[PDB]
């Protein structure tokens, strides 16, 4: 064959359905898989169709129409843990199994009880740096890389305290400019109205 | 099932490597293949059954050899940055058939013309913001490894003395400190978020530790600094 | 015209000095295209026109391929002469392929052999396999348990073969789609039979018939096999035995590749 | 077990015209298991350059050949096909019958 196509990433809500789109051009075909690919860790097989029509495994469904020549691989009632990539293979007529570059799911939690705030962590001993933390955002805030090249802002990371059943978002911000706060850290993303910077 | 080995390299460029791959489910099929950044995988060597190989689509640079059915060692003769990649070894019960493929682990391998600037992480922890704890009740600690370089590096977080999980999260990716280098140095996040309750035991232990793979006995070291050698780097907090 | 792809395997257990465990080949209709087997190792053409309009990669590749079906097909054998009990050389044999009809309707077919007797054969429309006793009861039901190798085997018939055939077709159309109209005779042989002689045809199949009075068709006809000349024509013959004390007049009828041919005797 | 012993056929490749070059064929089908001996005989000994196609795949499982050479037909010149086999006890000869 010669190509493989799926969108390069998705984002979609916890408790929604996305729908993950995979063509191909090849020459022959003699069926098409689907492998999940959490980030750090090996491809593990979801699916594979070769005939018309849809196919159920759990929350996910995987589509073929050999004429128009695509599939889909269909999540139900999404998850944090389906956060991960999805790749798509076809055999061609050699049998040579051909891979698309893979599509990124991103899931975005749902933040039942928002309470945005920035918070100062306490300064180590053992380092000249000081450290901001922007948690407990809802889902549909983004954090943008800073401008000043000598602070460093980290992506919103999803954690979960399994014990009392409780997610929230956050982003780390650190520097060792003298002439850095945490009232300041994030002054390039745009954050919600009510986030609740503690006083020094 | 299907073991790989060794899963992360830090090689310079003309050292002969060779990456280890067995699987004990009697699997005919074998292959390598690299995974790189905007690619799909890409099939280097494979084999369909022992006392047969076949050039992959990407094969320069590389040789294999299926005496026997277990074992599918992917040799580089003689290494070059662009084999800096993931590589994983797969198996798969028949070639060409609708059995699927059964991966491997992955071998991180990083292929450096230089060994210069190969760097350990900095590791930092930052204890609670004490208005985090009044007003939600939680308490966040925060990890921070900075400064290595390659980024071949796994952080966890140890409480009294075990590995957890739960209320952790981090980054998926390490940030270049400074995005436009092309040998920028690296930095990862973690988040370790407790109860206030447990926080607030005197005896309560937190460590964050950072492995790094670096270089190893046989590797020349010039720098004035310390030779990064493979290690674990750790900070630690107390509750209050 | 009608045409067909099919490949067939042959292995052989406990094989004497010499002679291949192994053999797989190709055929267009009546025309080798493709061989390989455990002493060469290598997939090759048995047709100049397929040499000529197929990569080296695909030879390669299915080269590859055939290495680990020969692996298999070895396995297999084994694992059938266990369970018949069967000791000494025994054979075990595939055949895979499609015919695109001249209407342009297709069949499908896939089918083992154990000892030269069918063993199992694949449904493509139902989806399973047919087992002849109880050693391929068996097996069949390990095949059926894993349902997405039957629906590849229905695409692949279906879809793919019908594709390489067409595909083949095009390479060989030269030799494939032409046509030597047959030469015929009719020869007299204290009994006196007649014979129907057709010989210099290409594509083999040819029909011939002996008819008495042109509105009956005769019985108790002898009929000869098409054979190869050894030139890429075919020859044939059919055969009356004539009844002194009846009356009735006989005729030759051949048909070859669209046209009736009629020799009155 | 079923062993199938083989159907053999002499014949030429164009009508025989006693003095005119030809091709003396050996047809040798419907056999099984494969393995199989072909000879073409002249007055009565075996000919030395004899060819043959590759061993050849039927539908019903059983396997055929084609042994052939050139030669010019005599009036005085007999030929023939020796074939071996499993199912044969010792060798057949088939005449070719003009
Ligand atoms: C060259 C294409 C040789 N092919 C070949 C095949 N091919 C048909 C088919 O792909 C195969 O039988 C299996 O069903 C797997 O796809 N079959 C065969 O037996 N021998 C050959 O040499």
């Amino acid at each position: 064959g010669q190509n493989i196509d799926q969108p390069t990433e998705m984002t979609a809500t916890e408790g929604a359905i996305v729908q993950i789109n995979c063509t191909y051009q090849t020459s022959g075909f003699n069926g098409l898989f689907w492998y999940q690919q959490h980030a750090g860790e090996a491809p593990t097989f979801l699916s594979y169709n070769v005939l018309d029509g849809l196919e159920e495994k759990g929350r996910f469904s995987s589509f073929l129409s050999r004429s128009k020549g695509y599939s889909y691989l269909l999540l139900k009632e999404l998850q944090m843990k389906d956060s991960a990539s999805y790749l798509c293979a076809v055999m061609d007529s050699n049998f040579q199994l051909i891979w698309g570059a893979g599509t990124k799911l991103i899931i975005k939690p749902d933040i039942q009880n928002p309470d945005p705030a920035v918070y100062q962590l306490r300064d180590s001993k053992s380092s000249d740096k000081s450290v901001c933390l922007f948690t407990d955002f809802d889902s549909q805030t983004n954090v943008s890389q800073s401008k000043d090249s000598d602070v460093y802002i980290t992506d919103k990371c999803v954690l979960d305290m399994r014990s009392m059943d409780f997610k929230s978002n956050s982003a780390v911000a650190w520097s060792n400019k003298s002439d850095f706060a945490c009232a300041n850290a994030f002054n390039n993303s745009i954050i919600p109205e009510d986030t609740f910077f503690p006083s020094p | 099932g299907i073991t790989q080995a060794p899963t992360s390299q830090i090689l310079a460029a003309g050292r002969r490597m060779t990456l280890r791959c067995t699987q004990d489910m009697r699997h005919n099929a074998m292959y390598w293949y690299r995974q790189d950044l905007g690619l799909g995988l890409r099939l280097i060597h494979y084999s369909n059954t022992a006392g047969t190989t076949g050039k992959g689509e990407v094969p320069d640079g590389y040789s294999v050899s299926r005496a026997n059915t277990d074992d599918f060692p992917l040799t580089l003769a003689s290494a070059v940055p662009s084999q800096t990649s993931v590589y994983f070894c797969a198996s798969s019960e028949a070639g060409g058939n609708t059995g699927e493929l059964f991966f491997g682990e992955g071998s991180r391998l990083t292929v450096l013309e230089d060994l210069k600037n190969v760097f350990p992480p900095e590791v930092a922890v930052f204890e609670p913001s004490e208005a985090e704890i009044s007003h939600t009740q939680k308490a966040t600690l925060v990890c921070l490894a900075t400064g290595f370089y390659p980024d071949h590096v796994e952080l966890s977080w140890w409480v009294n003395g075990k590995e957890v999980h739960s209320g952790v999260c981090t980054d998926p990716q390490p940030l270049k400190e400074q995005p436009a280098l092309n040998d920028s140095r690296y930095a990862l996040s973690s988040r370790l978020r407790v109860s206030a309750t447990f926080w607030q035991n005197p005896r309560n232990h937190f460590r964050c530790q950072v492995q790094f793979y670096g270089l190893s006995e046989n590797d020349e070291w010039t720098q004035d600094r310390a030779k990064p050698v493979t290690q674990i780097v750790s900070a630690e907090a107390w509750g209050r | 015209r009608t045409h067909s792809l099919r490949y067939f395997r042959l292995g052989v257990s406990d094989p004497i000095h010499g002679v291949p465990e192994f053999i797989s080949v190709g055929y267009v209709d009546s025309h080798p295209i493709t061989t390989y087997d455990s002493v060469t190792r290598q997939k090759e053409p048995r047709a100049p026109w397929m040499a000529e309009n197929l990569a080296p990669d695909h030879w390669e590749r299915y080269t590859q391929l055939l290495r680990g079906w020969q692996q298999m097909f070895k396995v297999e054998l084994k694992r059938l002469q266990r369970h018949y009990n069967h000791s000494g050389s025994h054979t075990y044999q595939r055949m895979i392929g499609c015919e695109l009809l001249e209407d342009g309707s297709t069949t499908g077919f896939l089918q083992y052999a154990y000892d030269g007797q069918d063993f199992l054969i694949f449904n493509k429309d139902t989806l399973s396999w047919l087992a002849v006793d109880n050693v391929a009861h068996t097996i069949k039901q390990a095949w059926e348990a894993n349902q997405h190798e039957l629906l590849y085997q229905k695409n692949w018939l279906e879809e793919e073969c019908i594709a390489w055939l067409k595909r083949f077709l095009e390479y060989g159309k030269d030799t494939l789609q032409r046509t030597e109209p047959p030469l015929v005779r009719v020869n007299r042989k204290g009994v006196t039979a007649l014979f129907c002689k057709a010989h210099g045809f290409y594509p083999p199949e040819i029909y011939m018939t002996w008819m008495k009075n042109g509105e009956e068709i005769v019985q108790e006809i002898d009929y000869g096999d098409i054979l190869p000349s050894g030139d890429g024509t075919y020859q044939a013959w059919a055969s009356i035995e004539l009844d002194p004390q009846s009356s009735n007049l006989y005729s030759c009828h051949v048909e070859h590749s669209g046209v009736h041919m009629v020799l009155q005797v | 077990m079923i062993q199938r012993t083989p159907k053999i056929q002499v014949y030429s490749r164009h009508p025989a015209e006693n003095g005119k070059s030809n091709f003396l064929n050996c047809y040798v089908s419907g056999f099984h298991p494969s393995d199989i001996e072909v000879d073409l005989l002249k007055n009565g000994e075996r000919i030395e350059k004899v060819e043959h196609s590759d061993l050849s795949f039927s539908k019903d499982w059983s396997f055929y050949l084609l042994y052939y050479t050139e030669f010019t037909p005599t009036e005085k010149d007999e030929y023939a096909c020796r074939v071996n086999h499993v199912t044969l006890s010792q060798p057949k000869i088939v005449k070719w019958d003009r």
